[PDB]
């Protein structure tokens, strides 16, 4: 992001979880050191007749920008036919 | 649509805004390629489907070429290939 | 996760229906394939 | 008669428990259908006319026939001989194809005659001549 | 024309963009498409 340094990110990303499957949505800022979990909550809306999207937007260098990122869904579940299933992600690094 | 798409870029370098003029950059995936995956993150296991534009988590391919029960199996087993039960005709014959 | 990719032809005039009787990881210690049916499966499609 | 200790004839004595009835058609369940066409399904109301029901989020376990879906392959040949083939009776969510290989008969797909019913569906991996689809396969993506 | 796609519904997807969202939504109709024609206002004394 050395292009367009970034204070914020939106983690937009879509996933249909199946009962108790899960994605954590992560930024690593540091480029993939530190997995912080996205500290704004997503906008779990809906996405269309099945899908959640899920709308983070967070100041995710509070001060000032970073230059540079690493971005991540933990897709995980409790056996292997729960699946989580993952499409359409919306990363914009953002300035605000 | 390709070339007016392309004059949108050719405004783009100078477009006034687009946004007021926020944006940053995007991180975007569709679960077709390998590009924007860091598969390389050796924790990352999921399996996007090439046209189908989605992914879940990774799977164990496990592969098998079923065995036959030779007696139950009415087939008669055609060398490598398997066929009907059958007994022979002599189809043709010349006996000069 | 299962798939059939057994490969064969059927002429004019053949039929090759594919089937299992499926014990599971999912089911007791006496459901053996006289309890299963001939359950069919789709050649060179996935299935779950 | 194992011989602990007992209540009285006129002690206040009661006994309690969820119980798991065999809930009753109509009077513990109504049946309706919500969403319709490619989305047509059936829904065990636990009848908010006339319910003995569970207690909320304590189990209800549901037996049913139902109509299995018919995926029927169709291919046509060097002059009419249909390979008209009946399909995998399945619900409509994976009723598949029998992947026919009758070398006259060429694939058109499946005419899916439909649960309870008689008609056509073609949701495939199954491939009509030589890939000439692809025409459509573009204009698709175009078009959106 | 589908990297421009996944660029347009990912990435506009994002936004950070129009005014942030002054324009909230959208409606189009060429005088062509079945699903916004209102033939049920049969008031529909015109054609496509």
């Amino acid at each position: 992001m050395t292009e367009a340094p970034y204070n914020t990110v939106r983690f937009s990303y879509e996933a249909f979880l199946p009962k108790g499957t899960k994605v954590v949505p992560k930024y690593s800022a540091d480029d993939g050191k530190t997995w912080k979990t996205f500290t704004k909550s997503p906008t779990t809306t809906r996405a269309n007749n099945e899908f959640t999207r899920y709308v983070i937007d967070e100041k995710v260098k509070s001060s000032g920008t970073n230059t540079k990122l690493q971005v991540r869904l933990d897709l995980s579940t409790e056996n292997s036919f729960l699946r989580p299933r993952v499409r359409r992600l919306m990363v914009t690094t953002r300035d605000e | 649509l390709e070339y007016n798409q392309a004059v949108n870029a050719l405004d783009d370098g100078a477009m006034e805004g687009q946004n007021p003029l926020t944006l940053r950059s995007v991180f975007s995936e569709g679960f077709i390629s390998l590009d924007k995956a860091d598969i390389t993150h050796p924790d990352f296991g999921i399996v996007f489907s090439f046209e189908d534009a989605e992914a879940t988590l990774a799977y164990t391919e496990a592969v098998n070429q079923p065995k036959i029960i030779p007696g139950d199996t009415t087939a008669h087993i055609w060398g490598r290939l398997i066929s009907a039960p059958f007994t022979e005709e002599r189809t043709i014959y010349q006996g000069q | 996760r299962i798939v059939l990719m057994s490969t064969y032809l059927t002429p004019e005039r053949t039929g090759c229906t594919w089937e299992m009787k499926l014990i599971l990881d999912d089911m007791a210690s006496s459901t053996t394939f006289d309890q299963l049916k001939w359950e069919p499966i789709g050649n060179y499609q996935d299935l779950d | 008669s194992p011989q602990g200790q007992e209540p009285s004839g006129g002690t206040s004595y009661y006994v309690s428990y969820k119980y798991n009835k065999r809930m009753e058609a109509g009077k513990d369940y109504e049946v309706t259908t919500q969403g319709e066409g490619l989305s047509k399904k059936w829904y065990i109301n636990f009848t908010p006319s006339n319910g003995a029901k569970p207690i909320d989020q304590t189990v209800v376990l549901v037996d049913y026939t139902y109509y299995l879906a018919r995926k029927d392959s169709v291919f046509i040949n060097k002059y009419g001989d249909i390979a008209i083939l009946p399909g995998e009776p399945n619900i409509m969510r994976l009723v598949t194809p029998p992947l026919n290989t009758d070398p006259e008969n060429l694939q058109l797909g499946t005419v899916t005659v439909l649960p309870d019913s008689d008609e056509a569906v073609c949701i495939s991996f199954a491939i009509t001549r030589l890939s000439m689809e692809d025409l459509q396969k573009v204009k698709t993506r175009v078009d959106n």
